[PDB]
């Protein structure tokens, strides 16, 4: 019970932070950036809302055009 | 294409709603047939040849 209440108090202390971890970490941002770059490379580059729309023509149009037609 | 409702249910729904409004504005073209007249062209000549052969 004593350890539980102590840890609850420290969790509330963590919640007292305005934002982010108390220890931001010199390498936490670098690791997050590396992971984000890896995810972007794996999943491919994507814009916020880009929705391209290009339609091709009929491919390999087969016809009856021949000398014996 | 029912993902738009799923996107609304998806937590990220706000700007996705505007994009869905854009999505409903999408239009897909329909190709137009070009060889249809060419096929119909030869039938008359073949019919004439058949009539001459019959006679």
């Amino acid at each position: 019970q004593k350890l539980f209440v102590d840890k609850i108090r420290e969790y509330r202390t963590k919640r007292q932070t305005s934002g982010g971890p108390v220890d931001a970490g010199p390498e936490y941002q670098q690791d997050l950036d590396r992971e984000l770059f890896k995810l972007k490379q794996m999943y491919g580059k994507a814009d916020m809302n880009t929705f391209p729309n290009f339609t091709f023509e009929d491919p390999k149009f087969e016809a009856v055009e021949k000398p014996q037609s | 294409i029912d993902w738009a409702y799923y996107k609304a249910t998806v937590a990220k729904a706000g700007l996705v709603d505007d994009f869905e409004k854009k999505f409903n504005a999408l239009k897909v073209p329909v190709p137009e047939d070009k060889y249809t007249a060419l096929v119909d062209a030869e039938e008359q000549e073949d019919v004439k040849r058949c009539a001459e052969f019959l006679s």
